[PDB]
RNA sequence: CACGACCUCAGCUCAGACGAGAAGACCCGCUGAAUUUAAGCAUAUUACUAAGCGGAGGAAAAGAAACCAACCGGGAUUCCCCCAGUAGCGGCGAGCGAAGAGGGAAAAGUCCAGCGCCGAAUCCCCGCCCCAGGGCGAGGGACCUGUGGCGUACG
RNA sequence: UGUCGGCCCCCGCCCCGCCGGGGUGCGGUUCCUCCCGGAGUCGGGUUGUUUGGGAAUGCAGCCCAAAGCGGGUGGUAAACU
RNA sequence: UUUCCUCACUUACCCGGUG
């Protein structure tokens, strides 16, 4: 466990790390999209979620 | 263009139509059963399946034996009572052009199949155009309008009747035409009537 | 199979009144087990101040008042073991019934009242058949609350 | 002295009718003068099936009867049938006028 | 319950209620409807005459909704109405008469069945029969239609 | 074949690599940190 | 199999309806999962109320429903140029909205146009941001008196139509009215073959 | 291929990824019987079931009308009650058998191709600079056999 | 056990607030002009299968093979409206 | 523009031979 956190500082930054030190949380998981690729919103849900985005009002009775 | 691409591809009876249609079937026949296309044969019917110019997007031709089906019985014996003793005059109850499409996204395992069409006909083959999508391709992931296709739920959809032309066979819709299948698919239907529903307090 | 059975409405409610009236008559409660041979009047009625009642001590103490205690003596001594291979089955012990309370605001009734071995609370608005009339048998002596009492001539109304 | 029955040619309860314009969905299939333009385009560029080419030759011989059954086995209902020797002996028409 | 079965009453008797001769077997006369033609016969053709053979026109599509006519009687009529209603029109016959809405009730055809009390009264129905409108014009009152 | 099923199934044998799955999914499969020291 | 008078039952029990065989045992369970599904989802649009949007009233379409009204599905996108409200605003406000429903006369149009324009009276605005109101966002002081309106919004009252004692007049009493209906029956019958005539 | 471009087609233990098997109660696509009933039996029934084959998800499938209706008209899908053992199918024998309306649970709608304006305004890879989120490179490509923006029957 | 009791160590959720990096205005227009669509597919014949769907309810094979005031449906085959 | 039959053309299709 010594040699794997000094591998692991080695690897930091690197864009291909070995495959025992990238998280294993199930192979379901590991091909699911990013956080950067499911925060993608086209240009033109862009503008539907900007001005025809649902309000907070409420009704008197 | 385009325009003038799809009203041409109408006259199939037409010199001109009738002369490519018969050398590319030649030519489709002289090549293996599934064969890697370079490009699509009809750009015009292919973006009107939804296929784009971005990378990751392939078409394999495919070479489907036309007919119906056989019952693979031993020497035609179909041990049972008369009604079941058809083996010749017997059709699959699925299209044929579904057979390509699940004949392709079935070599290609990496891959999900997304559409097909018609590119040649002759008295012992047809020929498809099948349209597969490379899931894990950053072109097709960081699309918006892509990433429908990258989960999960869409493993294999050309041989669960979710393609255009696999969802044909299975006979939904709307309207009195289709009253078998209520409730989704026709086997969904045919459970929920046939439930006894024994109640709390019948 | 049909665990459940449904009963007419009128028929829930008319087994309710009929469950009620007999809460009434030193007879059929004195019958049905319950030892009130020392209460001041057959249908109790108590000042609303109990539905304050917020510790058991306080509650305990008016049913020793109101010469009750006695009907619940009788729970103590019933307390005993089940008989035959129920005792394996979450029902080992059993006892008997106790006073019944009938309440229309819970302030702490229901709290005050709980660790007392026999007292059912109901309010007056939902009466369950079941605890007023226990095994089938009418006649459960019944505490009722000044609260409760008014409105109960509004659940049913009388027949003008 | 008139009331609304129930049966009869003025069935109905009576309402002011409400017209408005027509769902844009009803305008399919139109002949815009570009869809005209590429068909009429490719009518040349293309030419006549072997079907209706061999139709046309049953029309200058005013054997209209013996088109319409044959057109009306190719094509196949009647209401098809009609239109097709029509636009065939509108073709053959401007044909002999050139 | 089974403490007021039969078979309670039925423990040490061998043949348990079905003969000693003709033993209780397994559909000794067919199961279901069966042999209503052959063995049967005299059972069909004695307490359900008419259950074999056709009759009539077959009506493909048919929606109950299409024939839904609900009918009311005279002798009922004067129920779509309060009893106070009824009197305070019955003193004053002067031709001030209450209107009745049987379309508004859950009705559509009126029919002219039982006696009407003699005061005037409108009735606003789809249909009226024959009698139905003789019996309330005779004893006063129109009988407008409804679509 | 209920029988023959039951013998081979998942589950009558170890489940070496499966077991820690099911113990780390009621975590979330937390992977990259540590409980605080002392 | 018979033995005396009796009926010709006809008991569909020849399948294998033993392995499709639903018991209702869940059913006291799923209304408090049911329930506290509304209380959850209450909390989650806490300001907005939790029957959802504004409904319409329409007529339901056979003989049978003739003269009962019925919360449709949306507004028209007549019935919504007819208040000023436009057609993506609506979702906004909570205002059910169909483009395939349509007027076929003014006095449903009306009703729908009346029953929106009510609604936009009740309905009170809180602004994107505290810090500056906007036009279209209501005052400050109404925003204080807010709340979760329970059940249905603006449920329908099906009033009921009862007409005034009239004297019967003497044009009135002669209507033969089951000659008119048995005319009309005639005349629909025998339409088609006298326009050949 | 004398020297290049392209098309089509190959090779690798080429740089980086993906598919396989398991499980299978529920779910989706095919395939598919006979015991049994008809007091025999051949159509029918059993049954568009058992077994067999392929493919998934925490739900799946279905889904925003080439719908129902014939009315003062309803308005995606799914589920429950009802319609209803009804219309109807059937050696019209045994048997089989939905749907519109209506009352409820839940409700959310939308994107392309095509049409053609915008100097391909678009995308991937590689080498990097700043604090998951933004830029740079007279780097290499994809692409005019068409990427991206506006836009889809409600115009 | 009862007390939504008390305390401690992790972690999550919506809204609000200012600071920091990227988003680009939207509607009304009985006003003008332009554009407006998915072929071996529909449909027809035939065959097998399926359905309560019955001179076809769905599906599929082979053959024929479209139109653009067109096409589908309107539970009886067929022509006109 | 045509149907029947017959004879021819080779590129569809089919068979054989070869490193
Ligand atoms: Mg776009
Ligand atoms: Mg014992
Ligand atoms: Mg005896
Ligand atoms: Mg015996
Ligand atoms: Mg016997
Ligand atoms: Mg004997
Ligand atoms: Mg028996
Ligand atoms: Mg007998
Ligand atoms: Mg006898
Ligand atoms: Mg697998
Ligand atoms: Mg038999
Ligand atoms: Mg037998
Ligand atoms: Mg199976
Ligand atoms: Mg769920
Ligand atoms: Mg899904
Ligand atoms: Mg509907
Ligand atoms: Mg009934
Ligand atoms: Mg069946
Ligand atoms: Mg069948």
């Amino acid at each position: 466990q010594t040699q794997k956190e000094n591998l692991r500082k080695f690897y930091k930054g690197k864009k291909y790390k070995p495959l025992d030190l990238r998280p294993k949380k199930t192979r379901a998981i590991r091909r699911q999209l990013t956080k950067h690729e499911e925060n993608l919103m086209t240009k033109k849900m862009q503008r539907k979620s900007r001005l025809y985005s649902i309000r907070k009002f409420a009704v008197k009775a | 263009a385009y325009k003038y691409m799809q009203e041409l591809w109408r006259k199939k009876q037409s010199d001109v139509m009738r002369f490519l249609l018969r050398v590319r079937c030649w030519q489709y026949r002289q090549l293996s059963s599934l064969h890697r296309a370079p490009r699509p044969t009809r750009p015009d019917k292919a973006r009107r399946l939804g296929y784009k110019a971005k990378q990751g997007y392939v078409i394999y031709r495919i070479r489907v034996r036309r007919g119906g089906r056989k019952r693979p019985v031993p020497k035609g014996a179909t041990y049972g009572k008369p009604v079941h003793h058809g083996v010749n005059q017997i059709k699959f109850a699925r299209s044929l052009q579904s057979v390509a499409e699940e004949r392709a996204g079935r070599h290609c395992g990496g891959l999900r199949v997304l559409n097909s069409y018609w590119v040649g006909e002759d008295s012992t083959y047809k020929f498809f155009e099948v349209i597969l999508i490379d899931t894990f391709h950053k072109a097709i992931r960081r699309n918006p309008d892509t990433q429908w296709i990258t989960k999960a739920v869409h493993k294999h959809r050309e041989m669960r009747g979710l393609t255009s032309a696999g969802k044909k066979s299975r006979g939904l819709g709307k309207g009195h035409k289709f009253h078998l299948t209520i409730g989704g698919s026709r086997r969904a239907a045919w459970k929920r009537r046939n439930t006894l529903q024994l109640h709390r307090y019948r | 199979r049909r665990w459940h059975r449904r009963v007419n409405v009128n028929q829930k409610r008319y087994a309710m009144c009929s469950a009620l009236a007999a809460s009434a008559l030193p007879s059929l409660v004195m019958a049905k087990g319950h030892r009130i041979e020392e209460i001041p009047e057959v249908p109790l009625v108590v000042d609303d101040k109990v539905e304050g009642y917020k510790k058991t001590k306080e509650a305990v103490l008016l049913l020793k008042k109101l010469k009750a205690w006695n009907d619940i003596k009788k729970v103590y001594a019933s307390q005993r073991m089940r008989a035959g291979k129920g005792k394996m089955r979450n029902r080992r012990r059993i006892q008997r019934k106790g006073p019944c309370i009938i309440y229309n605001e819970d302030n702490g009734v229901t709290r005050a009242f709980r660790n007392i071995p026999g007292i059912t609370l109901q309010s007056v608005s939902r009466l369950d058949l079941l605890k007023l009339a226990p095994g089938g048998h009418i006649g459960r002596f019944c505490i009722w609350t000044e609260g409760a009492f008014r409105k109960l001539d509004d659940l049913y109304g009388t027949w003008r | 002295v008139r009331y609304p029955m129930a049966v009869g040619l003025n069935k109905g309860h009576k309402v002011t009718k409400n017209v408005s314009k027509p769902k844009h969905s009803r305008r399919r299939g139109r002949l815009t003068k570009h869809a005209k333009f590429a068909r009429d385009l490719i009518r040349e560029v293309c030419g006549f099936a072997p079907y209706e080419r061999r139709a046309m030759e049953l029309l200058k011989v005013s054997k209209d009867k013996r088109a319409l059954k044959f057109i009306k086995k190719r094509v196949g209902t009647h209401i098809r049938a009609k239109r097709k020797r029509e636009e065939l002996s509108n073709t053959l028409a401007a044909m002999r006028k050139a | 319950p089974t403490k007021k079965s039969k078979t309670r009453k039925l423990r040490g008797h061998v043949s348990h209620g079905h003969g000693r001769v003709g033993k209780h077997r397994k559909h000794p006369g067919g199961r279901g409807n069966a042999g209503g033609l052959h063995h049967h016969r005299i059972n069909f053709d004695k307490y359900h005459p008419g259950y074999f053979g056709k009759v009539g026109m077959r009506h493909y599509h048919l929606k109950r909704n299409t024939t839904f006519c609900p009918t009311i009687n005279l002798d009922k009529l004067w129920t779509l109405v309060s009893e106070q209603t009824r009197v305070n029109y019955s003193q004053k016959p002067d031709g001030p008469a209450p209107i009745i809405d049987v379309v508004r009730a859950g009705y559509f055809k009126v029919l002219g069945k039982g006696k009407l009390p003699k005061q005037p009264v409108i009735v606003k129905a789809k249909f009226f029969s024959r009698r139905a409108e003789e019996k309330i014009k005779g004893v006063g009152g129109a009988c407008v239609l409804t679509a | 074949s209920a029988k023959a099923k039951r013998r081979s199934t998942t589950g009558t044998g170890r489940m070496r690599h499966m077991k820690v799955v099911f113990r780390r999914f009621r975590n979330g499969f937390r992977e990259g940190t540590v409980p605080k020291p002392r | 199999a018979p033995s005396r008078n009796g009926m010709i039952l006809n008991p569909h029990f020849h399948k294998d309806w033993q392995k499709r065989v639903r018991t209702w045992f869940n059913q006291p369970a799923r209304k408090i999962r049911r329930r506290k599904a509304r209380q959850a989802k209450a909390r989650r649009i806490a300001p907005r109320p939790v029957s959802g949007p504004l409904r319409p009233v329409v007529r339901c379409p056979t003989i049978r429903y003739h003269t009962k009204v019925r919360a449709g599905r949306g507004f028209t996108l007549e019935e919504l140029k007819a208040a000023g409200i436009n057609k993506k605003v609506a979702r906004t406000i909570g205002i059910s909205v169909d483009s395939r429903r349509r007027n076929r006369s003014t006095e449903s149009l009306q009703a729908n146009v009346q029953r929106l324009k009510e609604y936009r009276t009740k309905l009170i605005i809180f602004p994107r941001k505290a810090a500056k109101p906007k036009k279209g966002d209501s005052t400050e002081e109404e925003l204080k008196m807010a709340t979760q309106l329970t059940g249905p919004v603006m449920p329908i009252k099906k009033v009921h139509k009862k007409e005034k004692a009239r004297v019967i007049s003497e044009d009135e009493k002669n209507f033969k009215a089951f000659a008119s209906l048995r005319m009309a029956r005639a005349n629909a019958r025998l339409f088609g073959i006298r326009a050949k005539r």
